[PDB]
RNA sequence: AUAAACUAUGCCGACUAGGGAUCGGGUGGUGUUUUUUUAAUGACCCACUCGGCACCUUACGAGAAAUCAAAGUCUUUGGGUUCU
């Protein structure tokens, strides 16, 4: 069965910009695909993604714009105390001057740059770039 | 007075105003001296409609959201061309009830009809109230604004299509959340 | 997929989407509630009150119609039956393996099938006895399997 | 291909797709008004109904049911609401 | 890409695709650099004044060389009710 | 309860590519045929669709290669789980 549903949306995405879509549907749709999908809008990583309103669960439809790389998701959520991000930020990021890795504090779900500013911690999601 | 036995306790000017248009109307009774007898509201908020109009908004105690649906083409008629200068529409007065923190704790669990992402749904339903709506899209933006769309049944349309500039204005009154009607065909 | 099978298919139903009843319809949110108990004191179970209903008398479903689903309304009205007709279908369906297997034991198969019914049997008998429907033990048995049905 | 209106596809393409696979799922079935040669009155028939529909009054055969849309029985006058 | 004072480094910038915004590589040899003559009244197409498109090798390769110029060169005015987007 | 108990490829879930066949169900056709004059079904044709056993061409991808639409989405390394 279907395990976690932001694996699923983040394979969809990632298989896209591949191939060389400029658009993909995921189905279902959560918060936290929601979240995520808005802290890589705000980094430009996608485009203008529209919800689509079922009764069920909803679909989004997600507009690629180039220029991404990989976005994965982190399975199972480790719990990530605020002196372990940069052990995370150096394993599974390109460069250590971009790309971000999403994480789920009680502050609500940020990349890892402005949680160090807001010094919080949590789980972690995932990573783009 | 019939007229003061509508509104709440005391107010106010305006309630009279609306008061007076139902009983010109239960005086010439037709019909509805045997359906706008019990029909009863409970305030009226002016919201500026972004044109020259107004927008009148009648809340509804909601045990009889359903009465007044059966009069509600023909009383908004009744009301439009004695207060000219005005767009009315019907809602009915529910209750949101706060989402419960780790330590905001109370008794009687919070049912689904008392939040507030069910209440503002019940909105959408009750400001158009023919042409049921088909659908809905919501447009997160580039800039980080979010833009709903609700999609509209395009049979009965033209007791409303006039409305629609008013509508957006309503909802933004009420929830601040942006609108767009779109009717497909 | 299936449970118990490698078929993998998707046939099924597709609510609309509408909260409301058809404009058409115009009968009563009440009438089809006397239609609903007309129905269930003739031993109806609420699976074939509904296709009934749908066929003949044009509800398109009772939730939209009426705002409860149809064994709320028989068990707001007495009507509930002792056992959920979900479990009750497969207990009939062990009964009638079990009396076939009685006589001709023969069959391999039919062995076998016995298995995945009744496993099922427990599958279903273990959420019910959770969530407070069934008395919180229960205990389905094969000897006393023939009584339930009838 | 792409690039494509994930959001708008057209009419043709969506009356092609399965009933789940739009891109929002709904039936394709409808309600039918049938009058009998028997009596005058309204009979709502689901056009894959399941049981043999028979009038309130006189009661013979409406439709019988089928794998698929149940057939409407000699003639009988039918609308689509 | 550049140092603390603003200087540049990276000695070239490479060239982007016009279809799927990815970088064409100095090895890309199946990359293809259109050239579309610009025009005026009665013809006469100008000289050395163009509309130049780039592509990958990688969409040529999937056959999607087509389908992307005529949404590029729609878009840009060059054509007219060949592109579609809904499909 | 042992087999080269074999597809020497655990099971569930999602995505990524183009095609023509075929088995079962379904939908449509101011289609063909069967005869009563067409009708009703049946058989067939065309198009679509769900679910199967498979196949053909390529290789964005994978691999040590043989080859593989999964043995791909894998140093840009994390969907769930069992066994070795
Ligand atoms: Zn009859």
């Amino acid at each position: 069965t279907r395990s976690s549903v932001l694996a699923d949306a983040l394979n969809a995405i990632n298989n896209a910009e591949k191939t060389g879509k400029r658009q993909v549907l995921i189905r279902p749709s959560s918060k936290v695909i929601i979240k995520f999908l808005q802290v890589m809008q705000k980094h430009g990583y996608i485009g203008e993604f529209e919800y689509i309103d079922d009764h069920r669960s909803g679909k989004i439809v997600v507009q690629l714009n180039g220029r991404l790389n990989k976005c994965g998701v982190i399975s199972p959520r480790f719990n990530v105390k605020i002196g372990d991000i940069e052990k995370w930020t150096a394993n599974l990021l390109p460069a250590r001057q971009f790309g971000y890795v999403i994480l789920t504090t009680s502050a609500g779900i940020m990349d890892h740059e402005e949680a160090r500013r807001k010094h919080v911690s949590g789980k972690i999601l995932g990573f783009v770039y | 007075a019939p007229q003061a036995k509508i509104l709440s306790q005391a107010p106010t000017e305006l309630e009279l105003q609306v008061a007076q248009a139902f009983v010109e109307l239960e005086n010439s009774s037709p019909e509805l001296k045997a359906e706008l007898r019990p029909l009863q509201f409970k305030s009226i908020r002016e919201i500026d409609v972004a044109g020259g109009k107004k927008a009148l908004a009648i809340f509804v105690p909601v045990p009889s959201l359903a009465g007044f649906h059966k009069v509600q083409t023909k009383l908004t008629r009744e009301l439009e061309k004695k207060f000219q200068d005005r767009h009315v529409i019907f809602l009915a007065e529910r209750r949101i009830l706060p989402k419960p923190s780790r330590t905001s704790r109370q008794v009687q669990k919070r049912p689904r009809s008392r939040t507030l992402t069910a209440v503002h749904d019940k909105i959408l339903e009750d400001l158009v109230f023919p042409t049921e709506i088909v659908g809905k899209r919501v447009r997160y933006l580039v800039g980080g604004n979010k833009i709903q769309k609700v999609l509209l049944d395009s049979k009965d349309v033209q007791q409303i299509d006039y409305k629609l500039e008013s509508f957006q204005a309503v909802y933004n009154k009420l929830t601040g959340k942006q609108i767009v009607f779109e009717i497909p065909s | 997929g299936r449970m118990h099978s490698a078929g993998k298919g998707i046939s099924s139903s597709a609510i609309p989407y509408s909260r409301n009843a058809p404009a058409w319809f115009k009968l009563s949110s009440e009438s089809v509630i006397e239609q609903i108990v007309k129905y269930a004191r003739k031993g109806l179970t609420p699976s074939q009150i509904g296709v009934l209903l749908r066929d003949a008398h044009g509800v398109t479903q009772a939730r939209v119609i009426t705002g409860n689903k149809i064994m709320r309304i028989l068990k707001s009205n007495g009507l509930a039956p002792e056992i959920p007709e979900d479990l009750y279908y497969l207990i009939k369906k062990a009964v009638s393996v079990r009396k076939h297997l009685e006589r001709n034991r023969k069959d391999k198969d039919a062995k076998f099938r016995l298995i995945l019914i009744e496993s099922r049997i427990h599958r279903l008998a273990r959420y019910y006895r959770t969530v407070a429907v069934l008395p919180p033990n229960w205990k389905y048995e094969s000897a006393t399997a023939s009584a339930l049905v009838n | 291909v792409l690039v494509q209106d994930l959001l708008h596809p057209t009419a043709a393409s969506e009356a092609r797709k399965h009933k789940l696979k739009t891109l929002v799922q709904g039936p394709r079935s409808y309600f039918l008004d049938v009058k009998c040669p028997g009596c005058l009155n309204i009979t709502t028939v689901f056009s894959h109904a399941q049981t043999a529909v028979t009038c309130e009054s006189c009661s013979t055969i409406l439709c019988t049911p089928t794998g698929g849309k149940a057939k409407l029985s000699e003639g009988t006058s039918f609308r689509r609401k | 890409m550049e140092n603390d004072k603003g200087q540049l480094v990276e000695l070239y910038v490479p060239r982007k695709c016009s279809a799927t915004n990815r970088i064409i590589k100095a090895d890309d040899h199946a990359s293809v650099q259109i050239n579309v003559a610009k025009v005026d009244e009665e013809g006469r197409a100008i000289p050395g004044e163009y509309v130049t498109y780039a592509l990958s090798g990688y969409v040529r390769s999937r056959g999607e060389s087509d389908d992307s110029l005529n949404r590029l060169a729609q878009n840009d005015g060059l054509l007219k009710n060949v592109w579609s987007y809904s499909r």
